[PDB]
RNA sequence: GCCGGCUAAGAUCAAGUGUAGUAUCUGUUCUUAUCAGUUUAAUAUCUGAUUCCUCGAGGA
């Protein structure tokens, strides 16, 4: 039914030596390509023999119909090193809204510059308890890693066990998480000592 | 005849003469002043835990309650200490209080001596007023004119006991012996403090004790103190079996058949499998659609002949039939090694007959497979599945 | 927006997600009340004080 608002583009004839991220390259050169909302790895396919031999066919569908537009006036009777590549509009015989507006919104035009994560807690543990107990600082490093876990993706956590002061390092994925677990971690009690937050 | 209802709630309950959990505040043999004190905090509906612990601590029993953090375990430990000091009253003796509530922290102890005057508002029993780190003299001046209830720290209660200022007497004294928080009060810090608090205590009197978790040491180290215990916490009475693994998808009324074909055909959930239908002619129809789908199933319910129905189990247990199509009846009660799936496409609208569906395949150790199908119109019973899958652990 | 109103007109306090940045969502609550001070262009905000009716309970 649907006659146009293909967004996908069908590549006949190609280099058998042809491997995906020189294909996905060539494709991106003409704009966004869409990607499967439930994962990853852009909407390509490379057209396979009944063995590991290349057909040299490729498929690609585009995130708008400009670009296939685009790629039709512009890739169509052009070589790469070797081969003559022919482009078509595809040919078909026989989760979604949030991906979909986070694909439009890599089209944004929003205000870039601005300014352009990791979370230090002091006064929590001290080096004189861990002579005597070689099982406490591993506890209280596992408390630790379940407290910056409530607040978001811990990449880091670090505890300097030598430190007279008892410093942590915290790294987190977004610095909004970071700023959470220091207004959540400031003025708050660990261990019967008044532990304290800041940023870095 | 709906006490089973509340059993499977899910609240394990073990011991031996447990009574039955009360459903409201207003028939839970409670005094006026605790329902008082209940109607003014607002509470419309009690917690499971309090419903398991009040009866247990009226009948003058020993019981041990663990719960999630904020249940209401300080009330559930008051309500039915204060119902019994109002409706069996005894004298006020001099230094000798009729609850002993012992609290690892003087914030704690703080909380619970103010729920405790909260619970007990517009009486005049005054409980206590004591916690550590304070003037001594001022918590003895507090307690010389009378202490009901006894909400404080081991150590504080030590010293009292040390300087002649609080004890318990041989003959009556004290009837009802709480212990908030009891996992740190049988830890290895707490140990002679809780042992020297519970020697010098009368015979004849009951042990509450009530903490957000609970070891194995820590319970075995606590049920020496107490005589007969009756443990209450969730989930274990009519829960699911952990051994199975339950799973729950969302889908339409119609859906449900393509699902269920989805299953039979892409993945192996056709041989060796049970599946529940809410009504026989519903599970004849399926039986008859899985029959024309070139798929041998065959169907057990209480429309069908006896003769039917017990060639359809053996057909089942030989293995000539793949699917065999079952009512309510079928799901408690067969024990069939043949049967590891359990598809339940059609809710139940009680959660025992969803636990005996998940608890029918996968039996005496063994694994099993449980894929049930909700719809829009189980919406009542969606609290009831995952409160059942937080019990088993899915 | 529809024919003055149907509480989508505002503020706020906790938590989650995420960006270089802006942000997005859930629970909420919203004083239904008075006086004094702070303050605001004015609000706002904050700082303190303040027995009767009905069928053991509820409301004021």
């Amino acid at each position: 039914v649907e006659e146009d608002r293909n967004t996908n583009v069908y590549v006949s004839g190609l280099p058998p030596d042809i491997t995906v991220d020189e294909f996905i390259q060539l494709m991106s050169k003409f704009g966004i390509i869409m990607r499967d909302p439930q994962t990853e790895e852009f909407k390509v396919k490379l057209y396979k023999d009944n063995q590991g031999n290349l057909k040299g066919d490729g498929l690609c569908c585009y995130l708008k119909r400009e670009s296939v537009e685009l790629a039709l006036k512009l890739l169509d009777e052009d070589e790469i090193r070797g081969y003559k590549l022919h482009v078509e509009v595809a040919k078909f015989q026989l989760d979604y809204k949030k991906k979909l507006s986070m694909q439009q919104k890599q089209l944004d035009w929003r205000p870039e510059r601005r300014a352009g994560r990791v979370v230090i807690i002091k006064n929590m543990f001290h080096p004189m308890d861990f002579e005597d107990d070689p099982l406490v600082l591993n506890e209280i490093r596992e408390d630790l890693r379940v407290e910056c876990s409530k607040f978001g993706q811990i990449r880091k956590l670090l505890l300097f066990d030598r430190h007279p002061d008892g410093v942590a390092s915290v790294s987190f994925r977004d610095p909004e998480e970071a700023d959470y677990c220091i207004q959540t971690l400031d003025g708050r009690w660990f261990g019967g000592r008044q532990i304290t937050a800041q940023a870095w | 005849v709906n006490v089973f209802r509340l059993e499977m709630e899910g609240i394990t309950v073990k011991g031996k003469g447990c009574p039955k959990p009360i459903k409201s505040w207003v028939q839970c043999g409670i005094s006026m002043k605790i329902l008082n004190s209940l109607k003014k905090h607002g509470y419309e509906k009690p917690t499971p835990i309090q419903t398991q612990a009040i009866p247990a601590i009226m009948s003058g029993r020993d019981l041990i309650g663990i719960a999630k953090t904020g249940s209401g375990k300080t009330i559930a430990f008051l309500l039915p200490m204060f119902r019994h000091i109002m409706d069996q009253r005894s004298l006020e003796e001099g230094e000798g209080p009729i609850a002993v509530i012992m609290t690892p922290t003087r914030e704690l102890a703080l909380q619970i001596t103010k729920e405790c005057k909260k619970f007990s508002k517009t009486l005049g029993l005054r409980v206590v007023c004591v916690y550590g780190g304070t003037g001594i003299s001022e918590q003895i001046a507090e307690l010389k004119r009378g202490a009901e209830i006894i909400v404080c720290t081991p150590g504080r209660m030590i010293d009292m006991l040390a300087a002649n200022s609080g004890r318990v007497t041989n003959l009556r004294r004290v009837t009802y012996v709480v212990l908030d928080e009891a996992d740190r009060m049988f830890d290895m810090g707490f140990e002679p403090q809780v042992m020297r608090i519970v020697d010098n205590v009368r015979p004849d009197r009951q042990t509450v004790m009530f903490s957000a978790t609970f070891p194995r040491a820590m319970e075995a180290l606590a049920r020496r103190i107490l005589s007969k215990p009756i443990e209450v916490q969730v989930g274990g009475r009519s829960v699911v079996c952990s051994d199975v693994e339950q799973q729950v998808i969302v889908i339409e009324e119609e859906k449900k058949f393509l699902k269920l074909l989805e299953l039979l055909g892409h993945y192996q959930e056709s041989g060796s499998v049970i599946i529940f239908v809410d009504k026989q002619e519903h599970a004849d129809g399926l039986l008859k659609d899985l029959m024309r789908a070139s798929y041998p199933c065959m169907s057990l319910h209480g429309g069908i002949d006896q003769y039917d129905r017990d060639s359809i189990i053996n057909d089942f247990k030989n293995g000539t039939c793949k699917l065999l199509v079952a009512t309510s009846v079928a799901a408690r009660g067969l024990d069939v090694k043949h049967l590891i799936l359990v598809v339940n496409y059609s809710c139940p609208n009680h959660y025992e007959d969803y636990v005996h569906r998940a608890g029918r395949t996968g039996r005496a150790g063994n694994k099993g497979y449980a894929y049930t199908f909700i719809t829009e119109d189980q919406a009542r019973y969606a609290g009831d599945i995952i409160k059942a899958l937080e019990l088993s652990g899915t």
